[PDB]
């Protein structure tokens, strides 16, 4: 469905103890020594959430990686209840 | 608005503007300050100096008093005035290419006070405290500037700068809004300072009698983060900041309540510090460092016929009668290079003595000498300390919170001379540790959810008593010691010191403790004083001997007659590790004669110590 | 009404990746699992 682009090579390389604050919002370059994993964990990509008020399921609606997005508001019929997410029909992402 | 504020400021930035000195004999009247101000601009540095003597001698002082007693009010107003001053003059550098946070960082303070000495009347002032820097966090980013997006007429605003707790605009870009729901904060658009707290402890020397060391967390922001090393000594600067304290509740005596329905919140504090100025109390950079008197003492120092052993007689002044450990000590404080191979091995490069040897010979003596005196250096007893005391540690972030890594006493020896003291009575579990670590250098832990790997290249002073409080005649060394033949092995050099009834040392060694107790000082005078060595040994590790190809002959020929002189029953039996040793040594002895090229003569040292080291049964 | 209700049997396993089959420097990764009805009580711990 989706496709990634891997940049490589990136000129300036800085220590973990040198990340400070400046290198905020920017691409850095890092090397270190892997200790611990949390294996491999689903994470919603394209949620559908329900609304039951409708009658049946809602739009896919892509999922901010920032934080989870809520419908507040049913902008079709203004449901405050169902805003659930159906895990069958939501395509997942890895995450680790 | 207040008045005093406003006026203090203003005398501020004229003060500032108007700054005027003679600038020693050649320089002029120089308005240091005004010029210091371009100065740092061309790096476009964030910090601004001002030494207190400059505030205080204008206005006879009252510019000062005012600064220092109620300085967290008039701060804002000295960086408005600061950000006029670059108006006015110099305003190429105000934008960060939004305004780079320019630090005013005071010192040169008048008085330093204690952990102990810190005060509740005193909280909001300025003033500088001293303490050992034992535990300290993260780079952690901290809200100083944010951008808020309204939860109602949803749009992006910025420049909603954090106070110390939360703050949210209540004006929005759309004004018919004036309501404060969801107030979003973003990624891209706020601001954020660099934030650190570092936990320090009272120093030794400090303590109260009969009293535990008081610790406190202090905070570092700007460019001052990430300064302080762990178990070193360093001076704070800043003002006293109360924090809220959730734990204070079950106290005795009444607490501070508010009333607004109850409207009531349970008001406890405890006193923390933030820092703004903090310091730590190639051969290039050593010789740039070094001022040129000491260099020319340093060229006369280096060019004497005998260094060697006038550094020998330079070392412990107080010890009389023992000169080899003196040089093991000396050897010990210099150290070796550390050499890495192609296939991953990491060759030692410190050395590891372990001495044993009668009661009352001075070694506790040698112990206590060389802490104090080598720097990054930590003393131990054997039986009060343990493996989260000798290595690395976990302990709670907070009390009822995550745990952390805490400072272990090897890694607080990291490149320098861990003296353990009284070596036998120390537990065997806690042995294994110690010597689990010598062997690879490297203590990790793996507990409560931290799996670092901590480093420590860690030169190990040992001393103990041989079992029964009394070496035995009959017995070898080994037979003499609870440690292991391994031990042994990986141990460098063994000072077995022993008592005997000679008059003559007899009566020497109590007119040298009589006179000590004589003369407190003066008693006896050392050739070198402490400034001068500690310099001779920073400029000599600088260097890296190198072994020259003829000597590598005599090495393998000294080796020979190693492996061939024992057994032919010693204290320890001949292997390998002991050629290791050799050059272990001969590193050292070069760098003690401050050559860079090996000579026979150093492998001739290194092996006379060798064989001194070595008891006959 | 409990008294005119039915009910089934549910159980949780926990399965674990085989410990021979392990990265040497990882900690074993487990799985956790539902049961209902007739799998009840179908395997004892330590079953392959
Ligand atoms: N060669 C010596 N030189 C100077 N002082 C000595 C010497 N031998 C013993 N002493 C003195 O006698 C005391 C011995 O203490 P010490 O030997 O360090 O204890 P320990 O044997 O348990 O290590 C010290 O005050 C020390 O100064
Ligand atoms: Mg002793
Ligand atoms: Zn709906
Ligand atoms: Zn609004």
């Amino acid at each position: 469905s989706e496709i990634h682009v891997r940049i490589s090579d990136f000129p300036t390389i800085y220590s973990l103890r040198e990340l400070r604050e400046s290198n905020l919002s920017s691409l850095v370059r890092v090397t270190g020594v892997v200790t611990r994993r949390t294996g491999v964990f689903p994470q919603l990509k394209y949620v559908k959430f329900n609304c039951l008020k409708c009658g049946s399921i809602l739009g896919p609606f892509f999922q901010d990686s920032n934080e989870e997005i809520r419908i507040s508001f049913c902008t079709n019929c203004k449901s405050k209840g169902p805003f659930r997410v159906n895990g069958e029909k939501t395509v997942y992402r890895n995450y680790q | 608005d207040d008045v005093t504020g406003e006026k203090v400021r203003e005398a501020f930035e004229q003060f500032l503007e108007d700054f005027s000195v003679q600038s020693t004999d050649t320089g002029e009247v120089e308005k240091v300050y005004r010029a210091q101000i371009e100065f740092m601009k061309i790096y476009d540095l964030n910090t601004i100096y001002i030494d207190y003597q400059h505030l205080s001698m204008r206005e006879n002082g009252a510019l000062a008093m005012a600064i220092s007693e109620q300085y967290y009010r008039f701060l804002p107003f000295l960086q408005k005035g600061l950000r006029r001053v670059v108006r006015k003059y110099a305003p190429e550098l105000l934008n960060t290419s939004t305004e780079r946070v320019f630090q005013i960082s005071f010192f040169n303070l008048p008085t330093v006070h204690r952990i102990r000495d810190i005060r509740s009347e005193k909280i909001g002032s300025l003033l500088s405290i001293s303490g050992t820097v034992t535990r300290t966090s993260e780079v952690r980013p901290e809200l100083y500037k944010a951008s808020f997006t309204c939860d109602m007429c949803r749009a992006i605003v910025d420049n909603v700068e954090q106070s110390f707790k939360y703050t949210e605009p209540t004006f929005c870009p759309n004004p018919s809004c004036e309501n404060r729901a969801f107030w979003t904060l973003n990624v891209t658009r706020s601001r954020f300072l660099d934030w650190q707290k570092v936990r320090i402890q009272e120093n030794a020397n400090e303590i109260p009698t009969g009293s535990m060391p008081r610790t406190l967390d202090v905070i570092l922001r700007g460019d001052s983060v990430e300064r302080a090393k762990p178990g070193d000594r360093c001076k704070f600067t800043g003002v006293e900041i109360v924090v809220p304290d959730v734990t204070q509740l079950g106290l005795p005596g009444v607490k501070p309540s508010s009333t607004l329905s109850l409207g009531v919140r349970d008001l406890t504090y405890k006193i923390s510090f933030l820092a703004c100025h903090v310091i730590s109390i190639d051969q290039e950079v050593f010789l740039n460092s070094l001022s040129s008197d000491e260099i020319n003492e340093l060229k006369e120092m280096v060019k004497d016929e005998h260094i060697y052993d006038k550094l020998v007689r330079s070392i412990a002044p107080a010890v009389f009668g023992h000169e080899a450990v003196k040089k093991g000590i000396l050897l010990q404080m210099l150290g070796g290079v550390h050499k890495s191979t192609v296939e991953g091995i990491k060759l030692r490069g410190d050395i590891n003595i372990c001495v044993v040897g009668d009661p009352s010979t001075s070694k506790s003596q040698f112990l206590k000498y060389v802490v104090g005196f080598a720097p990054r250096s930590v003393y131990t007893s054997g039986k009060a300390s343990s493996a989260a005391g000798l290595t690395a540690a976990v302990v709670r972030d907070e009390e009822g919170g995550d745990y952390t890594i805490e400072a272990g006493a090897l890694m607080l020896a990291d490149n320098g001379i861990c003296c353990i003291d009284e070596f036998d009575k120390m537990d065997i579990s806690d042995q294994v540790a110690i010597h689990e670590a010598m062997e690879q250098q490297t203590i990790s832990i793996a507990k409560a959810g931290i799996h670092a790997t901590l480093n420590a290249r860690t030169s190990i002073l040992a001393a103990a008593n041989p079992v029964g409080g009394r070496y035995n005649r009959k017995l070898s060394l080994r037979g003499n010691l609870n440690m292991t033949a391994p031990i042994m092995s990986r141990f460098d050099l063994f000072f077995v010191i022993l008592d005997d009834c000679n008059e003559k040392i007899d009566t020497e060694l109590a007119s040298h403790i009589v006179d000590l107790h004589m003369k407190r000082d003066e008693a006896i005078e050392p050739p070198f004083s402490a400034e001068q060595l500690r310099r001779y040994i920073k400029y000599a590790r600088t260097f890296k001997p190198i072994l020259t190809k003829e000597a590598r002959s005599y090495l393998v020929e000294k080796y020979k007659e190693l492996r061939k002189d024992d057994a032919q029953r010693s204290s320890y039996r001949i292997t390998v590790r002991q050629l290791e040793s050799m050059i272990r040594l001969s590193e050292a002895i070069a760098r003690a004669n401050c050559v860079d090229e090996i000579t026979p003569s150093f492998i001739a040292e290194a092996y006379d110590l060798l064989r001194q080291s070595i008891i006959r049964v | 009404i409990h008294e005119s209700s039915k009910f089934i049997d549910q159980q949780f396993l926990k399965l674990q990746e085989i410990p021979e089959l392990v990265p040497v420097g990882e900690m074993p990764r487990n799985l956790t699992m539902t049961c209902d009805r007739y799998l009840t009580n179908k395997v004892i711990p330590g079953t392959r």
